[PDB]
């Protein structure tokens, strides 16, 4: 019933390429939910200007 | 009810609030408090942290 999420922010030197190395990623969050989970999905903003 | 100041008292309004504990299957919630002590540095002294 809780809801963990670790997170980590490098910063690339490239652009949008899967890079090579070494990062831990440090807890951020904890929700006490006790949602079920089978399913997830991704959130985009648009071009239109 | 036409209630009135003058009413004897069985006839006058109570407010009631009726707490309900319910205990579901999740993982934990609220409870009681949990008060603080203080810290006694450089002593045997039993603890809990
Ligand atoms: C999640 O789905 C399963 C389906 O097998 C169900 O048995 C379970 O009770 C669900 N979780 C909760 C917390 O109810």
């Amino acid at each position: 019933g809780y809801f963990k999420i670790y997170s980590k922010h490098t910063p690339i030197n490239l652009v949008r390429d899967l890079p090579q190395g070494f990062s831990a990623l440090e807890p951020l969050v904890d929700l006490p939910i006790g949602i079920n989970i089978t399913r997830f999905q991704t959130l985009l903003a648009l071009h239109r200007s | 009810y036409g209630f009135q100041p003058t009413n004897g008292v069985g006839y006058q309004p109570y407010r009631v609030v009726v707490l309900s504990f319910e205990l579901l299957h999740a993982p934990a919630t609220v409870c009681g408090p949990k008060k603080s002590t203080n810290l006694v540095k450089n002593k045997c002294v039993n603890f809990n942290f």
